C-alpha cells in the first residue's frame, strides 16, 4: 500500500551525524511541507549509528545504515526509500 | 554483670525508671551491640579437649565467620593409628573410650 | 596470566581425560543397576550419562575441564563403592518431577514466571 | 580505666613483635603482610607458593617449635581477586604461642596441600575440599565430609544461599526419598539491622 | 459478651469471620473454634475514670518492676481526657 | 610453573551447583543502597550491595505467612568498588544492571546570608 | 494454697478446662487477620 | 585559587572559603553527630550537639554554622569534644518520655542511634521530666508533641518550602511549645515531607502509624506515577504486602522531598483492585472466568476485525513496555487509531521533532535562570517539587516571575500579566513594561502547563509561545545554549506515548468511530459507548477502573506501578524504570504479557519473548530508553518555529483558567487517588 513512518536515528559527535545534521538543519521544513501525515521522526541519544527505519504494511521495518553519508547522499537514500 | 550498660542489658528497674536505660535495652536488643573489625582465636579447655572458636568479624552488629575447632574431630582423625593392629570390639572400644558425642564432630 | 593448572596444559588432555571417564562410566553402569536394584534398562542410564556428559559441553577452559573430571572421578569412585545408596542413584534421574512446560502460553496460564 | 576494662600487657606485644620480624628476616620469600593485633597473637599474610615451606620451618628450627594444627579455614570473601584465604592456626607446646599463617588463593588454585607435614590437615583439608571448593593437588583422598552424596554446590559459600536448592521427602509413588525445590513455609524474614553512625572511627578507611 | 455472625460461627475481637465461599469453614469441622470470649474493649470503658487534683501526673502501673515503664501524662484538655498508651486508662484534673 | 598461558573470562557457573532457571532466568541489581531519609547518616553508603529481584510471596494457607518459591531472594554481597561488583557478576554468569551512584552536592550555606539586608533570603523566624 | 490464694482477678477461668488434644473440643489454628486486599464488585445493573 | 587548609584530626585537606566546618569533615569523611542542620534548610543553631573542639581554643565551638578561618586544626575525637557530646546528650533525654515501645520512630530515631554511639550509659536526673499536652496538626499527621526536642526544623522546613507560615515557637524556657496557636490544620502541599524531616518521633503518619517497624520492611528502589516529575521512592514492603513510600533522593529531580498524593496514595493501591479476568454475561451481567475464555473471545473478535476500525486509547498510567507491545500488535493487525486521553496539539509537527513537547531544560536547569513566566497553569498542583525548585531559586537567587492566566496561591508573590491569549499576541508584538525585561533578560524560560493546551485553541497557544522563542532568539545575542521555551506536562505515559509516536487527542477517533478499542488505562470521560457505535467491544486493561470499567464488555486485570518492571519517562526524557517489590494479587499479569499471549492465542505473532528481548524493540523503536537515569536535550527551535507559520488559528478571547484550582481537585483527580480512603478524609477536612 504505502509508507507509515520514517524514523531517524542520529547522535551528537560523528561525521556521520555532521551529515545527517547537514541535511536537518537545511532540508526538514521542505520535507514536512511535502508530505503532511507521514510523522517521519527523529530522534538523539549520546552516540549511536545513524538508522534510518521506515515501519509499513504489516510491519515490514526496512532499515538502511545512514553512517558517513553526506546531505546529498542521505536526501537520495531518503527518496530511494520513500 | 559488667558495668557498661551498652554491652549487658540493663536491669529491669533502671529500665523502668530510666530514660537511657530503655534506650540502651531497646538497641541493645533489636540491632545488637556492634564488635570492632578483628579476627581472634580463643580455645578453653573443655572435657573433650581444646575447644577452639575462631571468630572474624567485620564491624558491624553480626558476625562475618564462625569457625570450631572440634577436640573430638581431632581425635576421630586418628582413628586408624588407634585401630590399625586390633580386633572390632576393640574398636568400639576406642570409638567409646574417647568421649565423641557426634554433633561437635560435626561442624 | 600464566596460571598455575590443575592437571593439564591446554584442552588436548582434558578432552583425554573426559573420555577416559566417560569409558569409566559406560562400564560403570550395568554393575550398578544389578546391584542398587534399580527400575530402570541399562540403555536409559548410559543415555542419561551421556545426556550429562552433553550438558556442559560448552565448557572451554582447561582448568574448568579438569575441576570436572576430579568431580565425575570423585561420584563414580562413590558409586562403585557401595557408599551412595537407591536413593541417590534414583535421585540422578528425574521421576516426580511433573515438569514445567516451556512455552510462553502455558507459562502464563501459571504466570509471573520469566 | 580500671573496672570492665580488659588489661592488655606489653611484655607479650612487644615480644611478638620481635618474633615476626624475626620470622620475616629469615623467610624473605613469602612474606607480605606481619601483623600482630591489640590482644597480641600473631598473623603471617602469605604467598600461595610456600606453604610446604613456612610450615616445614615453623614446625622445626628448634627457635620456634609449633607442633600442634588447629583451625584451617579460607573465609569465604567476595570483593577480591584471590576469594579465599586458608589460615594454618599453629600451637607450640614448649613456648605457649600462637601464629596465624594466613595464606591467599582464589577459586582455582591448587595449594600445596599440608597433609604431608601436619596429619592432623588430613580431614581438615577434606573439609575445606567440600564445603568451600578449593582444590588441593599431590593429595591422597578428596571425597565429601559433612554432606550428602547427591548433594552439590559447595554450601558454606556467600554465594550459596540459606535454604539450599533441594528438599527432600518421601513419597509412596516410586515408594522413597526424592528430591523437590524448595517451597518454604516461612518467608525467613531478612531483619535490616546495620544501623548508620559509624560506631567505630579508628577504622575508618580513607575515602576516594 | 461476644458477637455471632449469621454464619453460625464467632467472631473475635478482630473482625476477621469467614465468609460463605471459604473451606476454613470446613477446617472447624468437629474441632472448636477456640476464640477468646473475653474482649479486650469492654474492660476499659467500664474502668472508673480518675480524677486527680494536679497537672500533670504520673502513671507506672501497680509495682516497681511489675507494670510498664512510667508515663508522665498531661491533663489541660477540657473536653477530652488524656489517655495513657500503655495502660488505657483514662486520668481527669480537679481544680 | 605456570603453565597455562590464556586470556579468557570464567565460566564457574556450571561449577556452582545452581541450575539454568536460576542462572538465565534472573537479574542481579547492583547498587549503592539508598540512605534511610528518616535518619540523617551515610554510613550505610560506601558499599556496594548486590541483590536480585524480588518474586511471588503468597499467603500461607493456615496460619498466613509469608511462603515462597526463592531460594536467592534473601542475598545480598556488599562490595566495595563498581569494577569487582561488574567482575563477579559477569564472572559467576548471571545478569546484571548496575546503577549509579549519586553523591550529595557540595553547597555552600551561609548564617550570615539567613540574617541579610536586601536579598530574600530573611528567615524572619528564628 | 489454703494460707494465701492470691490475685483473684474476675476474669480467670473457675473451670479449668485440662488437656483435652484427642477430643471434640480442642485447638485449631486459623489466621488472626481480615480482610487482605478487598476485591472490587461488579455493578448489578446491565447495559442495553 | 580560593582554597583554605584545614587539618581535620592532623589529616590536612583543601577547603573552599565560606563553608561549614561540617562540610569539612564530610569532606574527609567524618560525621559530626548532629540534630538540627539539615542539608536542605538554612542553617540554625539550636540543637548544640554537633559541638567539636579547635586545637589551640578555650571555648568549644559549633560545628553547623562556623566558617572557615585560615589553618584550622580540628580534633573531633578529643577529650573535651567528647565530654560536650555526653553532656548535651544527658540533657536531650531528661524531658523526653520513655515511648520507644510505642513510638513510630523506633527503629529509625536518631536519639536512639546517637545515645548508643555517642552518650553515656547510666541515667540521672530522679525527679521532673515534664508533659506537654499535643496538637492536632492535621488528619494526615499523627502528632505527639511530648517527644518533640524543639529542634526548629519543622518551622525552617514550612516557612522556607512550604512557604505557609502556620508553625511557630510559642512559650519560655521549658515551655516552648511548637506548633499551631489558633487550632487551624496545615493543610497545604508538601505537608506530607514533614514527618521525614522531624527527627524524633513526634510529627508521625496517621495511616502508616501503628503498622509495621522498620527493622523488618525491606527496601525497594522504584519511581513514582502520577507526577511528572517522577520523584524517586523507596518502597519499605511488608512480606509481599508492602508497607510505606519513603523518598529516594535524586539531585538533579525531587531531591528530598515528595507529593503528599505519592506519600498517601497507596490506600487505593490496596482498596478495589481487580483479580480476575471477567466477561459481560449474556443475562446482562459481569461475570468473572479463566483467562483462556476471555482471551479466546478477545483473539476470535481480533481476528475477525480489521482495517482502519480498530482503536487503543492508552491512557493514565500505563507502560512504555505495554506501548510497544500494544503499537506492535495493532501494527500488525492492520493500521491504527492509537490515541492517548490528554489532548496535546499536533499540527506544527507535534509528535516528531522532540523540543516541542517536553521540558526542554533540566527541572535542575531552571535555578540558573533570570525570567521565568508561566503561562495557563498553577504549578502548586501541577508537579508540586517543581513549583518547590521555583520557590528555592527564587528564594536563594533573584527570579523576575510572571503569570498569565489565574490568580491563583502560589506562595512566593508572583507578578500577574491577566487572563487572556491577547495579552500573550500582544507580548509577541512587543508592548510592554515586562518583554523589555525579557529582551534585558540574560537566561530566560516560558513554562507552558498543558492544562490550558487541552481545550481548543492550543496550536495558536503554542505557536504564540514559539513566537516568543523566536522572539528572544534573534533580539540577543546567544550567549550559550540556553533554552527560552518548555511545557510540562501532568502524567508521564503521555510523555512516553508520544517519544514512541502516537497520535494526542482522541480527533483520530472522533473522525472514525472504530468497532473494537483498547481502553489501557481510560481514566475520565474520553470516549463512552453514547460516542460510539453499537457494537463496541471495548476491551479494558488495568487496575481498580472506576470509570468504564462498568462500562466496558471484557475486563483484564492488569498490574500496578509497584508491581511490574515498567519503563517510565519523566517530563523531560529521562528514562527511569521500576522495580517488582511485590507480585500482583489474584491472576493479574503484566500489560505487555497479556499482549504478546494474546497475539499468541490470536492468528499471528510478536517476534520476541522475553523483557530483554522487549527492551530491545525499546531501543529498535527509540534509542534514549535504555540509557537509564540520564538526559539528552533536543534542538531545532528554528525549524519547529517555521513549522509552525502554516496554519492560522483565531485566539479565542474566553478566560483560560487551569483546572487545578484548589486542594480538593488537587487530591481527586486521579484513580489511585480517587479509589483510596485517606485521600477522602483529607477532603472532606479541607472542605469542611
Ligand atoms: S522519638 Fe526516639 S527517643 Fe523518643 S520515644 Fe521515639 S524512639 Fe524513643
Ligand atoms: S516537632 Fe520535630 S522537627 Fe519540629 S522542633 Fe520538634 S523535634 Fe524538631
Ligand atoms: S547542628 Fe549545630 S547546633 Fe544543631
Ligand atoms: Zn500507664
Amino acid at each position: 500500500l504505502g509508507l507509515r513512518e520514517i524514523r531517524i536515528h542520529l547522535c551528537q559527535r560523528s561525521p556521520g551525524s555532521q551529515g545527517v545534521r547537514d541535511f536537518i538543519e537545511k532540508r526538514y521544513v521542505e520535507l514536512k511541507k511535502a508530505n503532511p501525515d507521514l510523522p517521519i521522526l527523529i530522534r538523539e541519544c549520546s552516540d549511536v549509528q545513524p538508522k534510518l527505519w521506515a515501519r509499513y504494511a504489516f510491519g515490514q521495518e526496512k532499515n538502511v545504515s545512514l553512517n558517513n553519508f553526506s546531505a546529498d547522499q542521505v536526501t537520495r537514500a531518503l527518496e530511494n526509500v520513500l | 554483670k559488667v558495668d557498661d550498660a551498652k554491652v549487658s542489658p540493663p536491669k529491669r528497674a533502671e529500665m523502668k525508671t530510666s530514660m537511657e536505660s530503655l534506650i540502651h535495652h531497646f538497641k541493645l536488643y533489636t540491632e545488637g551491640y556492634q564488635v570492632p573489625p578483628g579476627a581472634t582465636y580463643t580455645a578453653i579447655e573443655a572435657p573433650k579437649g581444646e575447644f577452639g572458636v575462631y571468630l572474624v568479624s567485620d564491624g558491624s552488629s553480626r558476625p562475618y565467620r564462625c569457625k570450631i575447632k572440634a577436640p573430638g574431630f581431632a581425635h576421630l582423625a586418628g582413628l586408624d593409628k588407634m585401630s590399625k593392629g586390633h580386633m572390632l570390639a576393640d574398636v568400639v572400644a576406642i570409638i567409646g573410650t574417647q568421649d565423641i558425642v557426634f554433633g561437635e564432630v560435626d561442624r | 596470566t600464566s596460571v598455575k593448572p590443575i592437571f593439564s596444559r591446554d584442552m588436548n588432555e582434558a578432552k583425554r581425560r573426559v573420555r577416559e571417564l566417560y569409558r569409566a562410566w559406560y562400564r560403570e553402569v550395568p554393575n550398578t543397576v544389578h546391584l542398587f536394584q534399580l527400575d530402570i534398562s541399562v540403555k536409559q542410564g548410559r543415555d542419561k550419562v551421556r545426556e550429562m556428559f552433553k550438558k556442559n559441553a560448552h565448557v572451554t577452559d582447561p582448568r574448568v575441564v579438569d575441576l570436572l573430571v576430579i568431580k565425575g572421578k570423585m561420584e563414580l569412585e562413590e558409586t562403585i563403592n557401595v557408599w551412595k545408596q537407591r536413593t541417590h542413584v534414583m535421585r540422578f534421574f528425574h521421576e516426580t518431577e511433573a515438569p514445567r512446560p516451556k512455552d510462553f502460553l502455558s507459562k502464563f496460564y501459571v504466570g509471573h514466571d520469566p | 580505666t580500671r573496672p570492665t576494662v580488659r588489661p592488655r600487657n606489653d611484655v607479650a606485644h612487644k615480644q611478638l613483635s620481635a618474633f615476626g620480624e624475626y620470622v620475616a628476616e629469615i623467610l624473605p620469600k613469602y612474606v607480605q603482610q606481619v601483623q600482630v593485633s591489640c590482644f597480641s597473637e600473631l598473623e603471617i599474610c602469605i604467598h600461595p607458593d610456600g606453604v610446604i615451606p613456612v610450615l616445614t620451618f615453623l614446625r622445626d628450627h628448634s627457635n620456634a617449635q609449633f607442633k600442634s594444627l588447629a583451625d584451617l579455614t579460607a573465609v569465604d570473601i567476595p570483593t577480591r581477586q584471590n576469594r579465599f584465604e586458608i589460615v594454618y592456626n599453629l600451637l607450640s607446646l614448649r613456648f605457649n604461642s600462637r601464629i596465624r599463617v594466613k595464606t591467599y588463593t582464589d577459586e582455582l588454585t591448587p595449594v600445596e596441600s599440608s597433609v604431608s607435614v601436619y596429619k592432623a590437615a588430613n580431614w581438615y583439608e577434606r573439609e575445606i575440599w567440600d564445603m568451600f571448593g578449593v582444590f588441593f593437588a599431590n593429595h591422597p583422598d578428596l571425597r565429601r565430609i559433612l554432606t550428602d552424596y547427591g548433594f552439590e554446590g559447595h554450601p558454606f559459600r556467600k554465594d550459596f544461599p540459606l535454604s539450599g536448592y533441594v528438599e527432600l521427602r518421601y513419597d509412596d509413588e516410586v515408594k522413597r526419598v526424592v528430591a523437590e525445590p524448595v517451597e518454604l513455609a516461612q518467608e525467613f524474614r531478612k531483619f535490616d539491622l546495620n544501623s548508620p553512625w559509624e560506631a567505630f572511627p579508628a577504622y575508618r578507611q580513607p575515602p576516594e | 459478651g461476644v458477637r455471632t455472625s449469621p454464619t453460625g460461627e464467632k467472631v473475635t475481637h478482630t473482625g476477621q469471620v469467614y465468609d460463605d465461599e471459604d473451606y476454613r469453614r470446613v477446617r472447624f469441622v468437629g474441632r472448636q473454634k477456640e476464640v477468646n470470649e473475653n474482649f479486650a474493649i469492654d474492660l476499659i470503658a467500664e474502668q472508673p475514670v480518675s480524677q486527680v487534683g494536679s497537672r500533670v501526673i504520673s502513671c507506672d502501673g501497680g509495682g516497681g518492676a511489675l507494670g510498664h515503664p512510667r508515663v508522665y501524662i498531661n491533663l489541660d484538655k477540657e473536653t477530652k481526657t488524656g489517655t495513657c498508651g500503655y495502660c488505657g486508662l483514662q486520668f481527669r484534673q480537679q481544680h | 610453573t605456570q603453565l597455562i598461558t590464556v586470556d579468557e573470562k570464567l565460566d564457574i557457573t556450571t561449577l556452582t551447583g545452581v541450575p539454568e532457571e536460576h542462572i538465565k532466568t534472573r537479574k542481579a541489581r547492583i547498587f549503592v543502597p539508598a540512605r534511610n531519609n528518616m535518619q540523617s547518616g551515610v554510613n550505610n553508603t560506601k558499599k556496594w550491595k548486590m541483590e536480585f529481584d524480588t518474586r511471588e510471596r503468597w499467603e500461607n494457607p493456615l496460619m498466613g505467612w509469608a511462603s515462597t518459591a526463592d531460594p536467592l531472594s534473601n542475598l545480598v554481597l556488599t562490595f566495595s568498588t563498581k569494577e569487582d561488583a561488574i567482575a563477579f557478576a559477569e564472572k559467576n554468569g548471571w545478569s546484571y544492571d548496575v546503577e549509579e551512584r549519586k553523591v550529595p552536592k557540595p553547597k555552600s550555606k551561609s548564617y550570615g546570608a539567613n540574617f541579610s539586608w536586601n536579598k530574600r533570603t530573611r528567615v524572619s523566624t528564628k | 494454697p489454703t494460707v494465701k490464694p492470691p490475685t483473684a482477678r474476675k476474669f480467670i477461668w473457675t473451670n479449668h478446662k485440662f488437656n483435652l488434644s484427642g477430643t471434640p473440643q480442642q485447638y485449631v489454628p486459623y489466621s488472626t487477620t481480615r480482610k487482605k486486599i478487598q476485591e472490587w464488585v461488579p455493578p448489578s445493573t446491565p447495559y442495553k | 585559587s580560593n582554597l583554605i587548609e584545614v587539618f581535620v584530626d592532623g589529616q590536612s585537606v583543601m577547603v573552599e572559603p565560606g563553608t561549614t566546618v561540617l562540610q569539612a569533615c564530610e569532606k574527609v569523611g567524618m560525621q559530626i553527630p548532629r540534630f538540627c542542620y539539615h542539608e536542605r534548610l538554612s542553617v540554625a543553631g539550636n540543637c548544640r550537639m554537633c559541638l567539636v573542639e579547635i586545637e589551640k581554643a578555650p571555648k568549644v565551638v559549633a560545628a553547623c554554622a562556623m566558617p572557615v578561618m585560615k589553618g584550622w586544626n580540628i580534633l573531633t575525637n578529643s577529650e573535651k569534644t567528647k565530654k560536650a557530646r555526653e553532656g548535651v546528650m544527658e540533657f536531650l533525654l531528661a524531658n523526653h518520655p520513655l515511648d520507644c515501645p510505642i513510638c513510630d520512630q523506633g527503629g529509625e530515631c536518631d536519639l536512639q542511634d546517637q545515645s548508643m554511639m555517642f552518650g553515656s550509659d547510666r541515667s540521672r536526673f530522679l525527679e521532673g521530666k515534664r508533659a506537654v499536652e499535643d496538637k492536632n496538626i492535621g488528619p494526615l499527621v499523627k502528632t505527639i508533641m511530648t517527644r518533640c526536642i524543639q529542634c526548629t526544623r519543622c518551622i525552617r522546613f514550612a516557612s522556607e518550602i512550604a512557604g505557609v507560615d502556620d508553625l511557630g515557637t510559642t512559650g519560655r524556657g521549658n515551655d516552648m511549645q511548637v506548633g499551631t496557636y489558633i487550632e487551624k490544620m496545615f493543610m497545604s502541599e508538601l505537608s506530607g515531607n514533614i514527618i521525614d524531616i522531624c527527627p524524633v518521633g513526634a510529627l508521625t503518619s496517621k495511616p502508616y502509624a501503628f503498622t509495621a517497624r522498620p527493622w523488618e520492611t525491606r527496601k525497594t528502589e522504584s519511581i513514582d506515577v502520577m507526577d511528572a516529575v517522577g520523584s524517586n521512592i523507596v518502597v519499605s514492603t511488608r512480606t509481599g504486602e508492602v508497607m510505606r513510600i519513603l523518598p529516594r533522593m535524586h539531585e538533579d529531580i525531587n531531591e528530598e522531598w515528595i507529593s503528599d498524593k505519592t506519600r498517601f496514595a497507596y490506600d487505593g493501591l490496596k482498596r478495589q483492585r481487580l483479580t480476575e479476568p471477567m466477561v459481560r454475561n449474556e443475562k446482562g451481567l459481569l461475570t468473572h472466568t479463566t483467562w483462556e475464555d476471555a482471551l479466546s473471545r478477545v483473539a476470535g473478535m481480533l481476528q475477525s476485525c480489521q482495517g482502519n476500525d480498530v482503536a487503543a486509547i492508552a491512557g493514565g498510567l500505563v507502560d512504555a513496555e505495554a506501548l510497544i507491545a500494544l503499537k506492535d500488535l495493532l501494527n500488525r493487525v492492520d493500521s491504527d487509531t492509537l490515541c492517548t486521553e490528554e489532548v496535546f496539539p499536533t499540527a506544527g509537527a507535534g509528535t516528531d521533532l522532540r523540543s516541542n513537547y517536553l521540558l526542554n531544560t533540566t527541572i535542575a536547569g531552571v535555578e540558573e535562570a533570570d525570567v521565568v513566566l508561566l503561562v495557563g497553569t498553577n504549578p502548586r498542583f501541577e508537579a508540586p517539587l517543581f513549583n518547590a525548585r521555583i520557590r528555592k531559586s527564587w528564594l536563594h537567587n533573584d527570579l523576575k516571575v510572571a503569570l498569565i492566566g489565574s490568580p491563583v496561591d502560589l506562595t512566593y508573590r508572583y507578578d500577574h500579566l491577566g487572563d487572556s491569549p491577547k495579552i500573550l499576541q500582544d507580548i509577541a508584538s512587543g508592548s510592554h513594561p515586562f518583554s523589555q525585561v525579557l529582551q534585558e533578560a540574560k537566561k530566560p524560560m516560558v513554562v507552558l502547563g498543558s492544562s490550558a493546551l487541552q481545550r481548543n485553541d492550543g496550536a495558536a497557544i503554542l505557536a504564540a509561545v514559539s513566537n516568543i522563542a523566536q522572539k528572544i532568539r534573534t533580539s540577543s545575542g546567544v550567549t550559550g545554549d540556553w533554552k527560552v521555551m518548555n511545557i510540562l506536562h501532568r502524567i508521564a505515559s503521555q510523555v512516553a506515548a508520544l517519544d514512541l509516536g502516537y497520535k494526542p487527542g482522541v480527533e483520530a477517533i472522533r473522525k472514525n468511530p472504530p468497532k473494537m478499542l483498547f481502553l489501557l488505562g481510560a481514566d475520565g470521560g474520553c470516549v463512552t459507548r453514547q460516542d460510539l457505535p453499537k457494537d463496541c467491544f471495548i476491551v479494558y486493561q488495568g487496575h481498580h477502573g472506576d470509570v468504564g470499567a462498568p462500562i466496558a464488555d471484557v475486563i483484564l486485570p492488569g498490574a500496578a506501578y509497584t508491581e511490574k518492571s515498567a519503563t517510565y519517562v519523566n517530563t523531560e526524557g529521562r528514562a527511569q524504570q521500576t522495580k517488582v517489590a511485590v507480585m500482583p494479587p489474584g491472576l493479574a499479569r503484566e500489560d505487555w504479557k497479556i499482549i504478546r499471549a494474546l497475539s499468541e492465542i490470536a492468528g499471528m505473532t510478536l517476534p520476541y519473548d522475553t523483557l530483554d528481548q522487549v527492551r530491545n524493540r525499546l531501543e529498535e523503536v527509540s534509542p534514549n530508553l535504555v540509557r537509564y537515569d540520564d538526559v539528552e536535550g533536543a534542538n531545532y527551535f528554528q525549524q519547529a518555529s517555521e513549522l509552525s507559520k502554516l496554519v492560522n488559528q483565531q485566539l479565542l478571547a474566553d478566560p483560560l483558567v487551569p483546572p487545578q484550582l484548589t486542594i480538593k481537585d488537587f487530591y481527586m483527580t486521579d484513580s489511585i487517588s480517587r479509589a483510596s480512603q485517606t485521600m477522602a478524609k483529607c477532603v472532606k477536612a479541607v472542605t469542611e
